[PDB]
């Protein structure tokens, strides 16, 4: 028995630490550890993102429906979150629409409809928001927020920033946000197809240019487990685009993929964002 | 060369005397520091606390 | 035992979180542990070196083959553009090399035909009109 | 019985007021304090009257009468350093607690 | 070393540039003894500089809890919900000022 | 794994005991108390080292001549061999001369 309290203190507090990765407790939310004023904190998520909200209307921005009745279920022992949040997506869709249409005017409105589809889903808005610090604001009953309970918050911050600031302020919020969130990412990773071919044809029957002829340029290792093929599409023996693939099949789509990125002048290579 | 030997002799002597007397007061310049009434008072307030 | 050492699984466990990787029993017994993290430590830093020297070996394997592909040979294009007052760097070479080959192919172009104004001005020796490319930027 | 002192606005005319009952002329605030007696009622009277009264570690430092006016008004403000801190006005942003 | 320890690929957190620059870091909360000769530059930190700090950056929100602590600390937490605990424990007050806005310039 | 595992009982130490409340008391008993006493005669120890400091060689020798005839037998002789082995070890070993 060494005399003495320090190593014991120590070694009681890695003991601790080991026992906290063994066995880690369930994630609770953030405002009901320590250090939590929440007043603070939502005047300090307003001067974080540079804007000015008024406090109120953003308060009812993080307050759910979900959160009032389980606390009325809590009281028997608040404006809810839904008017923001409708004016909110409806103006986030109409300006990413505004957005998409300006900068690529050659895309069919079906290709905006799930850019915008994307620019607006669980997954991306859910992304965007547990970095804002939006999910710590958020009054919802359970824990973690639920994405569609975020999602529905999220909007409901575009909608305080609207009747806030005005449409200019909410459309550079969202320019900076939810548009920044496409960069580095193919048309064909956002708006999902399939037969992209068919896709090509009845594009090339609208711009009244002939059907492609699919026409294999360059090819490799033909009679092997790893080829790899180009085809290209020739419109009156001119090529608008040709793809590599591993079949002659997969090459086919491919090219048909790089056409349609060409007609809706979203390449690789297009002109990036202006922000 | 620019010069002769006979030229260059003592052409340089008055900033090497001046260069070498400082090297001497440099070294003939060395003595223990001040010592203040400030700094050790200073140590007092290893228990300075709040009210 | 007056005072007797208390805080020595800290000690061990200062070396041996550096060795939890290692294989058979250098990774549990501080003695073995111990020749094996301080030899590990010696070579992260005489690593440095190499590493640097690796990455330049490496983007001179990579502008030879891109400019081989153009029929130049590496000392032909890197005198050539230095000649040309293009300080790009190898780095930056072998990165358009790969991402951007039209550049690479122009680069390429500038370089052999500096080098044929080197043969043709270097032949017809005497006072001439210096050739086009051939020409530097005088900086004062 | 609390150290904070605020001084008064008729200080002048009040501490004249004592050196008259001590004792008286013109230039006033050059008397020496050199007497002992002199001292000890002026600063008695004035102890007893303000509430604050000169420390030791200062008593010596008054030789004129000019010396207790000078010290009479400084303003010995005492509070803690949660009053003190959360009376600073902070900004939004500081939270301070103070378990204790 | 590089094989015993993880790496990653440089990166940002929302593209933090692009439209515009958020400030990464949510919180700071101090803790600092009220009687302890290892929080004396906290406390001093805390007289002088702390309300200055949270002037010059709105968007963080600052906790100063003043409980009897024998080591202080400060607890930076970041808008991804990452935690740096690092303590301000026997420093001088210039360098906890050094060391809270290299917790503030960084993510 | 010579490291515990419960930290042990705390440390209750009185600051305002008897003996901390009133040490150093009386260590001025010369400089203030007219000389009478010598603070060194306020130490209680050993007989031979009341007022008294030495090296290890120096200590064994005034205990020997001042309490030693009346020490237990092998603790003398234990004591006896000491002066002899410090003997010949300050006066013949060690790196300065
Ligand atoms: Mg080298």
């Amino acid at each position: 028995v060494k005399k003495g309290f320090r190593a014991a203190f120590r070694f009681q507090k890695e003991l601790e630490r080991q026992r906290l990765l063994r066995c880690p407790p369930p994630p609770v939310r953030r405002s009901e550890k320590p250090n939590w004023d929440y007043h603070a904190e939502i005047q300090a998520f307003g001067h974080r993102l540079q804007e000015n909200f008024s406090l109120d209307l953003l308060k009812t921005a993080f307050v759910n429906s979900c959160y009032i009745k389980s606390e009325e279920a809590k009281r028997q022992q608040l404006k809810s979150n839904q008017e923001l949040s409708e004016q909110g997506t409806s103006f986030s869709q109409t300006c990413l629409t505004q957005f998409l249409e300006d900068e690529y005017p050659d895309m069919p409105t079906e290709g905006i409809k799930n850019l915008v589809d994307f620019l607006t889903g669980e997954e991306v808005v859910c992304h965007v928001a547990r970095n804002l610090a939006v999910e710590q604001l958020t009054l919802s009953e359970e824990f973690p927020v639920p994405p569609a309970v975020l999602q529905q918050t999220f909007f409901a911050v575009i909608g305080a920033l609207l009747q806030s600031s005005g449409p200019e302020r909410t459309a550079l919020f969202i320019r900076d946000f939810l548009i920044t969130q496409m960069t580095g990412k193919e048309l064909f990773e956002m708006w999902k197809i399939i037969n992209p071919m068919g896709l090509l044809v009845e594009e090339l029957k609208k711009r009244n240019v002939s059907a492609p002829e699919s026409r294999l340029t360059r090819q490799s290792g033909g009679t092997t487990a790893l080829p790899l093929y180009f085809v290209g599409l020739y419109c009156d023996k001119k090529l608008i685009a040709e793809g590599p693939g591993e079949t002659v099949l997969v090459a086919e789509e491919e090219a048909a993929r790089v056409a349609l990125r060409k007609l809706y002048g979203f390449t690789e290579n297009r002109r990036p964002w202006n922000y | 060369p620019y010069m002769t030997r006979e030229q260059e002799r003592g052409h340089a002597a008055v900033r090497r005397r001046e260069a070498f007397e400082a090297i001497k007061a440099a070294a003939t310049s060395k003595f223990p520091p001040h010592r203040f009434i400030a700094d050790q008072l200073d140590h007092l307030n290893v228990t300075k606390k709040w009210s | 035992l007056r005072n007797r050492v208390t805080d020595r699984y800290f000690r061990i466990q200062e070396v041996l979180k550096h060795a939890r990787h290692f294989r058979g029993r250098k990774n549990r017994c501080y003695r073995l542990a111990v020749r094996t993290v301080i030899r590990a430590f010696v070579k992260c830093t005489k690593a440095r070196y190499l590493k640097k020297k690796n990455m330049r070996t490496l983007w001179i394997n990579r502008i030879t083959a891109a400019s081989q592909e153009h029929g130049l040979k590496y000392p032909a294009l890197i005198g050539n553009l230095v000649k040309c007052q293009v300080e790009l760097n190898r780095k930056v070479l072998a990165d358009l090399a790969i991402y951007e080959p039209k550049t690479f192919k122009s680069l390429a172009a500038l370089a052999s035909r500096r080098r044929h104004e080197g043969f043709a001005a270097a032949l017809g020796d005497g006072k001439e009109p210096e050739g086009i490319f051939s020409r530097v930027v005088q900086y004062h | 019985r609390s150290r904070a002192y605020t001084p008064p606005e008729d200080l002048q005319s009040r501490l004249e007021s004592y050196v008259k009952e001590v004792f008286l002329p013109s230039n006033w605030q050059d008397i020496s304090l050199e007497d002992s007696r002199l001292k000890f009622n002026l600063l008695a009277h004035l102890a007893d009257d303000l509430g604050h009264v000169v420390p030791n570690s200062r008593l010596h430092q008054m030789c004129r009468v000019r010396d207790v006016l000078d010290f009479y008004n400084v303003p010995i403000q005492d509070r803690s350093k949660f009053d003190e801190l959360s009376a600073s006005n902070l900004p939004p942003n500081l939270k301070i607690t103070w378990s204790y | 070393t590089a094989r015993g320890t993880p790496s990653r690929f440089l990166a940002s957190v929302l593209h933090n540039g692009l439209g515009r620059y958020v400030q990464q870091l949510q919180r700071l909360s101090f803790s600092v003894s009220r009687d302890g000769a290892s929080s004396r530059g906290a406390r001093e930190f805390v007289e002088r500089e702390v309300i200055d700090f949270a002037r010059r950056n709105p968007g963080v929100v600052i906790y100063v809890n003043s409980r009897p602590c024998c080591v202080p600390r400060v607890v930076a937490e970041y808008l991804n919900g990452a935690v740096r605990e690092e303590s301000i424990h026997c420093k001088s007050v210039e360098e906890i000022s050094t060391l809270v806005q290299k917790l503030a310039d960084q993510s | 794994i010579g490291i515990r595992l419960t930290l042990p009982p705390p440390k209750v130490v009185d600051r305002w005991n008897e003996k901390r409340a009133m040490f150093g008391v009386y260590d001025n008993i010369g400089i203030l108390g007219n000389f009478e006493k010598h603070p060194k005669e306020l130490i209680r120890g050993p007989i031979w080292l009341r007022g008294w400091k030495g090296n290890e060689l120096q200590r064994c020798i005034r205990k020997r001549k001042m309490v030693g005839s009346r020490m237990f037998a092998d603790d003398l002789h234990n004591l006896n061999k000491r002066i002899r082995y410090l003997y010949k070890h300050f006066n013949r070993h060690g790196k300065f001369r």
